[PDB]
């Protein structure tokens, strides 16, 4: 559910 | 931050295509984008293009006819393809990739590399002088030389207090120019013998000029 | 089409506060991210400021970056100045294409000495050059400080808006700043106008010497 | 597990992403 950005 | 690996050649004969590169370490040639910048040196920075990874391309609008931007991901590595050079396409070029230590980005730019811009061949200078005219000023151009650097005294290196020698000047031609000048004072004028004394190694030159009032 | 205007010179003494702006012609400014760029002498660029207002790690608290749709202009404020300050300073944003815009850059010297008005010596061409059919009117300039000018040549009390070169302020003995500047003509050229001047303008004051073919 | 732009990153207007 959760994708962090770079 | 990034190192960022940017290659390029010294010197580029108009009408060639200049080209540099620049890689990543991190494994992410596939991902972000890269801009182009340079400078010619003394001046502002100029924007060239950028190339993402949409695989869009924007340009300046001075450039966009013989700018082509690209990327290999085999080699890791962007490319800047400059066509129809001439010696105003001097500059440190800079490639500036985005170094993201976490959610937000900055630009982390190249070392910068120095392209000249020059049909010349190896040439020694023309020496000219400035002639003078309670104290006057008196000094030598030294003009139309490739490559740098050269070395002017003055009477054999006798003379050096109030002589300033400026940093040379790249001309549309792709030869450099430069001069020197000293105060002194107006009584020596009828006096003292005074001399440039110009090497331009690279020729193997050596010119000596006596520079008397008008 | 859109610019970005910065002051060519900003001056400040250690401990004081300086600001530099960065005013865009045409568009809304708060519409894109302003950046600013520290350039050290030599060095490529680097982020002091990016986002309009964030700062990298290793950039002092003392940088701050400032928005203000008003005046339709960006501000660098750096704090309790330090002479590691002394440096180019360059705003960057984008316009409604997405291209990048940098501003014209700002020399931000930190005042370690009083104020220094040029001093100007034009030389015309020898007779020797003019012989070989080249014609370069030379403007040296020296014992100036802030190390900051503007050189604008006139013919006739004209503009001149071709042949000429200009090289960086640099460094003299004294730590105070020398400059050159060179006017390119043909000898045809050269004796088409009755007077040519070199003008210096520094800290908003300028030093006018001319020449004549007589 | 991670949200990378796939171009430059703008001031109140909406650009495109990859997700890997």
């Amino acid at each position: 559910s959760k994708y962090r950005l770079i | 931050q990034l190192q960022l690996q940017e290659s390029g050649p010294g010197l580029v004969k108009p009408s060639e295509t200049l080209s540099l590169t620049c890689t990543v370490s991190d494994g992410s040639i596939r991902d972000y984008w890269w801009n182009w910048i340079r400078q010619p040196p003394g001046k502002g920075l100029e924007w060239i293009g950028r190339i993402d990874s949409v695989v869009n391309t924007y340009y300046n609008p001075s450039l966009k006819s013989r700018v082509t931007l690209s990327v290999d991901t085999s080699k890791n590595q962007v490319s800047l393809r400059l066509s129809s050079v001439t010696a105003a396409d001097t500059a440190v070029y800079y490639c500036a990739r985005p170094y993201c230590p976490g959610s937000a980005c900055y630009d982390s730019w190249g070392q910068g590399v120095l392209v000249t811009v020059s049909s010349a061949s190896t040439k020694g200078p023309s020496v000219f002088p400035l002639a003078p005219s309670g104290t006057a000023a008196l000094g030598c151009l030294v003009k139309d030389y490739f490559p740098e650097p050269v070395t002017v005294s003055w009477n054999s290196g006798a003379l050096t207090s109030g002589v300033h020698t400026f940093p040379a000047v790249l001309q549309s031609s792709g030869l450099y120019s430069l001069s020197s000048v000293v105060t002194v004072p107006s009584s020596s004028l009828g006096t003292q013998t005074y001399i440039c004394n110009v090497n331009h190694k690279p020729s193997n030159t050596k010119v000596d000029k006596r520079v008397e009032p008008k | 089409e859109v610019v970005f205007t910065q002051p060519h010179s900003v001056s400040g003494s250690p401990g004081q506060t300086v600001t530099i702006s960065c005013t865009r012609s045409s568009g809304s400014l708060d519409s894109e991210y302003v950046q600013w760029y520290q350039q050290r002498p030599g060095r490529a660029p680097t982020i002091v400021i990016y986002r309009d207002n964030q700062r990298p790690s290793g950039v002092p608290d003392r940088f701050s970056g400032s928005i203000d749709s008003s005046s339709n202009s960006a501000s660098l404020a750096i704090s309790g100045l330090k002479s590691e300050d002394e440096a180019d300073y360059y705003c960057q944003s984008a316009d409604d294409s997405y291209n990048w815009v940098f501003g014209g850059g700002t020399r931000l010297t930190v005042l370690s000495q009083p104020k220094a008005a040029p001093s100007v010596t034009l030389f015309p061409p020898s007779s020797e050059e003019l012989q070989a059919n080249k014609a370069t009117l030379v403007c040296l300039i020296s014992d100036f400080y802030p190390g900051a000018v503007t050189v604008a040549w006139k013919a006739d009390s004209s503009p001149v808006k071709a042949g000429v070169e200009t090289t960086t302020p640099s460094k003299q003995s004294n730590n105070k700043y020398a400059a050159s500047s060179y006017l390119s003509l043909t000898p045809e050229q050269w004796k088409s106008h009755r007077s040519y001047s070199c003008q210096v303008t520094h800290e908003g004051s300028t030093v006018e010497k001319t020449v004549a073919p007589t």
